[PDB]
RNA sequence: AUGCCCUGACGAGUAGGCAGGCGUGGAGGUCAGUGACGAAGCCUAGACCGUAAGGUCGGGUCGAACGGCCUCUAGUGCAGAUCUUGGUGGUAGUAGCAAAUAUUCAAAUGAGAACUUUGAAGACUGAAGUGGGGAAAGGUUCCACGUCAACAGCAGUUGGA
RNA sequence: UAAUGGUUAUAUGCCGCCCGUCUUGAAACACGGACCAAGGAGUCUAACGUCUAUGCGAGUGUUUGGGUGUAAAACCCAUACGCGUAAUGAAAGUGAACGUAGGUUGGGGCCUCGCAAGAGGUGCACAAUCGACCGAUCCUGAUGUCUUCGGAUGGAUUUG
RNA sequence: UUGACCUCAAAUCAGGUAGGAGUACCCGCUGAACUUAAGCAUAUCAAUAAGCGGAGGAAAAGAAACCAACCGGGAUUGCCUUAGUAACGGCGAGUGAAGCGGCAAAAGCUCAAAUUUGAAAUCUGGUACCUUCGGUGCCCGAGUUGUAAUUUGGAGAGGGCAACUUUGGGGCCGUUCCUUGUCUAUGUUCCUUGGAACAGGACGUCAUAGAGGGUGAGAAUCCCGUGUGGCGAGGAGUGCGGUUCUUUGUAAAGUGCCUUCGAAGAGUCGAGUUGUUUGGGAAUGCAGCUCUAAGUGGGUGGUAAAUUCCAUCUAAAGCUAAAUAUUGGCGAGAGACCGAUAGCGAACAAGUACAGUGAUGGAAAGAUGAAAAGAACUUUGAAAAGAGAGUGAAAAAGUACGU
């Protein structure tokens, strides 16, 4: 009777997803956090909706390969090492790397031809496991959207226009206009506003 | 991976199913690859292996060396065979355990019941 | 977490931050609420007084559901009212098809006047209502409707 | 010990509680294998929907009486009202409750209503026929979900007779108050000589 | 930019409070980390870093796994509790192996005889016996052959071993 | 380069009582410790208090259940229910704007005039003070009534 | 004399059945104390442990002598809530429900009896024969001190009159499930290190299979498995396609009017008292004792009584699946658990060895090596053994064996 399975609330559940979904945007936390995606021309990795009836595990890899994730893949599979300590021994014999996630709207064979591959992790756009998207709490998984999958992203958290899909639900607002700060302080209108600064490191007098 | 719900990963329960298991369920455990002829000419990749097979090391130190099995020693989980033996210090000549996945068979020992085996396979026997 | 509590900082030192000469016992005051009226009066009195002793009649088998009147105030009242149909309401404000809240249906059984309303005749369908909260409903040109 | 300012507690833990700890590590398990005989359920009672058509009642007690809910069973009248037997009813998953009577004309129309609704979206199959399948739906209540009726329309003109409608619960309060008191003074009025 | 720098003052401490860190077992992530060309452990009046907790390296031993960092978690740090379990010392080759009169010579066997076997001699229990049987209890101790690692608090070829 | 320096052993000068513990006071002729390895003592839970972080905010809490699933995860959901939005009284009950939601004293920040000083205006939070409002208490007892019900009005460092 | 009847016996008569185990959960009975109250006698621990009786896969409870006071709900059980509340309590320490509401699951019924009276229409047994969890015939018996049909309060029964609608049963294979068999991918290609390649490097292949394990070091591709499909074999009171009984048939059952009725559980309800119990407070339930009922009346409506109503059920008889519990058994699958002083006492010939008269108590103890390849032989010694020699990758692994 130690507690073991703990209560977040619902909407701060959401909060992180939303916020782990954005932080599979651009590229500087997917790098940081592993995913070889330098030779990737853009994040988000958008790929047609044919992706999801490939139903062999042959032409699914033949797929993630020639958008990019190679490396990614190549990534794991090197990096299977023996666990260090008692655990090897606790059914948890192997450790490996997350490889790219790949998120559908319809399973129509995608599942199963991605389920063998080490690594590869899927997912329906109604679900969107926090566990996936951010796995060991580090923001920037990589993640290859089918194109149903990224169009139904607006139906599923919703948009300035179109609601949410989820029960008075609002994707979070921001308490700053922009995450850089150093634009605001070179602006103009405080640059006018501020008197001249000092040498940075002051002259020892005495 | 496993996606039954009456297999099992555990593996303290698979290696106590290993170690103890019977005469009998040791014969599908001490099974032995065909060779590159007898897969062409039957069909079948691997056979649980019997006394008088002729079988071919491809592993270990004895590798190469041919032979005739005298002996599937079900209980240390290995093969004797003959030709392949170990010269003791007092000119004794006891056989060498090898097991028989690092064998590969090179003729069968036929009777009804091996080409029975191989046509359940779905062999040739020819 | 069991790495940020103060356990993790008495290894080392004797008493685990329970004093020598204290020396961390048992039961020292006695279990509980032991000696409230003896040897714990002082803390029973200030930040307790009226702990001992009876208050006034017994109810024997109260059913909460008897008593139940959760009270809406005039502050409020139209936000039962949806928020969309609201300002079609606010402006024209008239009589002859004025907005009809059932109060009940919302779950309150007495309305009350804590304080200015519109002056926007509504139709109240309340149990209960005070002496001022029927006023004010009335100078806004409303009325209320009792039903049960 | 009795502390700092802090709250009295009442914390019920002197008897021997930690042999009657129940943790409920089992609410996934339970809730598969619920979900495991419903579809088995539903498999041995092919095409019937799961589950009986239950009346719309009237919450009791004055808290929950603006309610309406889910019932028991269709109330002998009702059933007779509808056009069928009890004994029928019950085969034809209809829940007949005999304990429950009417009162509420509204309530006795309601159920009425759902019980010839009911009778004509379901198909009845022939009991030795040959009977075709006809695509099992598995709940009655999704259905024929019970609704609460409307107790007035959203807008109406104001009606101020003047009667001042906290005078009227100061007068019906009173009028219980002294209604003995005054039957009993009228007739120690009549019985003087 | 809980960075970089300028300036000034200060620094005792039990019980106690708080802060910043070190280390251990297990978990998520990562380093496409180390590894049979040697992981971990262990020894090292060799080296280095840190005020310190500790960290690092070299050498020897060894033989199968194990680290850094960002986090999660706890059955997480010992000199003490006449603590627990196990192991080991000094005392110390010490105290002692002194009741029941007592042993001795020769030969044999043997690697080896104060102690075994035989002969010779001296003695004792002295018939309410250190003699012949039994009851309870034991259970094979009886008898023979072979044997001497342990047991017979010396020895042992002897033995109820 | 072991020349300086480090480590280490020794020597010399000066200093240095045995740790832990309880105690006003321990080296005590107070207690525990012959030695070593391993184990070995503020934990978990129910209900809460202050504080802090986070989400939403007059609301909030998905996880009892239901749907769903790649299956004890994740994801999604109705109706309730709990807590909060209203108190007070023993209870029946009653139940929160005279006013720009009050006046006075301070009060950051802002606005205006100012070279600045200051002056003036507005003054959130907060502090002191005098009031007003709701309940209870003790008084006053209007119009009405099938004359005993009703309780308008006006009261107080009384009370919460 | 003789033939019954009643009551009571006997038999190694015919056929059966009960005991004991296990006992985690379940239904009862019986019943503490340590503890807390900073003492302690009420209280609390606790309606608990210990003791005894009785079941099953669940049990118990269960279709209202209910909750309520509403516009009323509607068997039982359990979860969330009610609620640490109403209430009990040296009103101290403490204790402490229930109705409503949301869910999970849903399921309803049977006797007492009507006079069959123009059918004892009912049943056990024996015996015979078949199609044998039984059926048909015959005989004895039970039974009128009442076995069947009909009725069960929601009702219902008798009689009279428009009515229309529904008639049941048994095998077979395939079809549900339980078990279980079998079949169902892809490298052992090259270089280096190594005793061993399963390591590293190169080049591929399969993947609805990269879970897991084995094999001489980290193996998707060597082996077994795994994944997905196929084909069988034996069993389950059967959902469904044919079947066959086919004068199974004016049998039986629903439903409309009038009419007369409507039986409904006794040392029981209830009361007093005693004891115990409860949150139950002028008394919650239970039991002992005493008193002892009624028939448009008996219980209940949480302040005793009297009077007047009202409301709601219908006790003293009975069955009943599911949600629910489960430190036992059987079969599984797991883990941020423990890792040989830990984890069960027990990883091992562990409740063993051993201690005790006995009830009982109760250990220690895992690891050579990839394979015994477990050291031939020589020499010294009486021998144990040594020193060589060998085996082994290593003897700094020699059964006193990893480090
Ligand atoms: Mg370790
Ligand atoms: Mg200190
Ligand atoms: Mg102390
Ligand atoms: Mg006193
Ligand atoms: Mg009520
Ligand atoms: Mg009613
Ligand atoms: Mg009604
Ligand atoms: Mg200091
Ligand atoms: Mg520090
Ligand atoms: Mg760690
Ligand atoms: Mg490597
Ligand atoms: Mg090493
Ligand atoms: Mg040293
Ligand atoms: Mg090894
Ligand atoms: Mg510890
Ligand atoms: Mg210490
Ligand atoms: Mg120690
Ligand atoms: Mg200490
Ligand atoms: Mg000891
Ligand atoms: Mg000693
Ligand atoms: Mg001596
Ligand atoms: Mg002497
Ligand atoms: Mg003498
Ligand atoms: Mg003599
Ligand atoms: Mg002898
Ligand atoms: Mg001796
Ligand atoms: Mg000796
Ligand atoms: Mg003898
Ligand atoms: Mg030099
Ligand atoms: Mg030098
Ligand atoms: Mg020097
Ligand atoms: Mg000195
Ligand atoms: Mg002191
Ligand atoms: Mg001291
Ligand atoms: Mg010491
Ligand atoms: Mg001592
Ligand atoms: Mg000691
Ligand atoms: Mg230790
Ligand atoms: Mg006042
Ligand atoms: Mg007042
Ligand atoms: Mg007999
Ligand atoms: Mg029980
Ligand atoms: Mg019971
Ligand atoms: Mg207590
Ligand atoms: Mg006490
Ligand atoms: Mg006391
Ligand atoms: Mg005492
Ligand atoms: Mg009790
Ligand atoms: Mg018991
Ligand atoms: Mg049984
Ligand atoms: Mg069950
Ligand atoms: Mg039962
Ligand atoms: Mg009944
Ligand atoms: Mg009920
Ligand atoms: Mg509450
Ligand atoms: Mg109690
Ligand atoms: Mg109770
Ligand atoms: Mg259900
Ligand atoms: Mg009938
Ligand atoms: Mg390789
Ligand atoms: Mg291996
Ligand atoms: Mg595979
Ligand atoms: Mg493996
Ligand atoms: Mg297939
Ligand atoms: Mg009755
Ligand atoms: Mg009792
Ligand atoms: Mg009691
Ligand atoms: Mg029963
Ligand atoms: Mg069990
Ligand atoms: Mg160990
Ligand atoms: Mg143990
Ligand atoms: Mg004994
Ligand atoms: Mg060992
Ligand atoms: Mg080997
Ligand atoms: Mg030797
Ligand atoms: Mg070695
Ligand atoms: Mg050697
Ligand atoms: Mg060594
Ligand atoms: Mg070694």
């Amino acid at each position: 009777w130690r507690k073991w399975n703990v209560k977040v609330n619902h909407n701060e559940k959401r909060y992180a997803t939303a916020s782990a979904i954005a932080a599979t945007a651009v590229a500087s936390l997917v790098l940081a956090r592993g995913h070889r995606v330098e030779k990737i021309p853009e994040i988000p990795l958008v790929v047609s909706t044919d992706l999801e009836s490939i139903q062999k595990t042959k032409e699914a890899v033949a797929a993630l390969k020639a958008v990019g994730a190679h490396s990614d893949l190549l990534k794991v599979l090197k990096s299977k090492k023996l666990r260090a300590g008692k655990g090897k021994y606790r059914n948890r014999r192997w450790t490996q790397r997350r490889g790219p996630l790949v998120v559908y709207a319809e399973d129509n064979g995608i599942v199963k031809a991605l389920r063998n591959v080490p690594g590869v992790e899927t997912a329906n756009v109604a679900s969107l496991n926090l566990l996936q998207l951010a796995p060991g709490a580090h923001l920037g998984r990589f993640v290859i959207w089918t194109e149903a999958a990224f169009t139904k992203l607006d139906q599923v958290w919703g948009s300035e226009t179109v609601a949410s899909s989820k029960v008075g639900y609002t994707l979070p607002s921001h308490i700053i206009s922009t995450s850089d700060v150093t634009r605001i302080i070179n602006s103009s209108e405080i640059q006018s506003a501020i008197r001249p600064a000092g040498q940075a490191t002051q002259k020892r007098t005495h | 991976a496993k996606q039954s719900l009456d297999v099992s990963s555990d593996r303290r329960k698979a290696r106590k199913a290993y170690f103890t298991a019977p005469s009998s369920q040791r014969r599908v455990l001490l099974s032995a690859p065909l060779s590159k002829e007898l897969r062409a000419q039957y069909g079948i990749k691997a056979l649980p292996i019997r006394r008088d097979d002729e079988v071919l090391v491809v592993r270990g130190s004895k590798k190469g060396q041919e032979g005739k099995i005298s002996s599937v020693y079900r209980l240390k989980f290995a093969v004797q065979v003959d030709k392949v033996t170990k010269e003791k210090v007092n000119g004794a000549s006891v056989p060498i355990n090898l097991h028989p996945s690092k064998l590969v068979i090179t003729k069968l020992h036929l009777d009804k019941d091996r080409k029975a085996l191989i046509q359940r396979k779905g062999g040739k026997l020819e | 977490p069991s790495r940020f509590t103060k356990t993790r900082k008495h290894r080392g030192h004797v008493s685990a931050g329970k004093g020598r000469i204290g020396k961390h016992r048992k039961h020292p005051g006695g279990r509980g609420m032991a000696g409230g009226q003896h040897h714990h009066r002082i803390n029973m009195d200030k930040y307790h007084p009226g702990y001992f002793g009876k208050v006034g009649m017994r109810y024997f088998h109260k059913q909460q559901a008897h008593f139940w009147k959760p009270v809406l105030n005039l502050d409020k009242l139209w936000t039962l009212i949806p928020e969309d149909k609201r300002d079609q309401y606010l402006k024209s404000a008239s009589k002859e098809t004025a907005p009809v809240i059932d109060t009940l249906a919302a779950g309150y059984g007495k309305i009350l006047g804590k304080g200015r309303i519109p002056n926007v005749p509504v139709i109240v369908k309340a149990r209960f209502v005070s002496k001022l909260a029927e006023e004010k409903i009335r100078a806004a040109g409303g009325v209320v409707e009792l039903i049960a | 010990a009795i502390s700092k300012n802090l709250p009295i507690l009442k914390n019920h833990f002197r008897k021997h509680w930690q042999e009657r700890v129940k943790v409920h590590f089992d609410q996934a398990g339970k809730k598969v294998s619920r979900r495991n005989a419903r579809a088995t359920r539903a498999a041995k009672i092919a095409p019937r929907p799961l589950d009986l058509l239950r009346p719309v009642v009237r919450a009791p007690t004055v808290k929950y009486n603006r309610k309406v809910r889910a019932g028991r069973g269709f109330t002998l009248a009702e059933v007779k009202a509808a056009g069928l037997t009890a004994a029928y009813a019950r085969t034809i998953g209809i829940a007949v409750d005999h304990r429950r009577q009417n009162r509420n004309q509204e309530i006795f129309d309601a159920n009425v209503q759902r019980l010839k609704e009911y009778q004509s979206k379901i198909i009845v199959f022939p009991r030795n026929g040959k009977a075709p399948e006809a695509e099992q739906v598995l709940s009655a209540a999704a259905t024929f979900p019970i609704a609460q009726p409307a107790t007035d329309v959203e807008a109406r003109a104001v009606q101020d007779n003047g009667e001042s409608a906290f005078r009227t619960l100061r007068l019906a309060r009173s009028e219980k108050k002294f209604r003995g008191i005054r039957e009993k003074r009228a007739r120690e009025k009549a019985e003087a000589e």
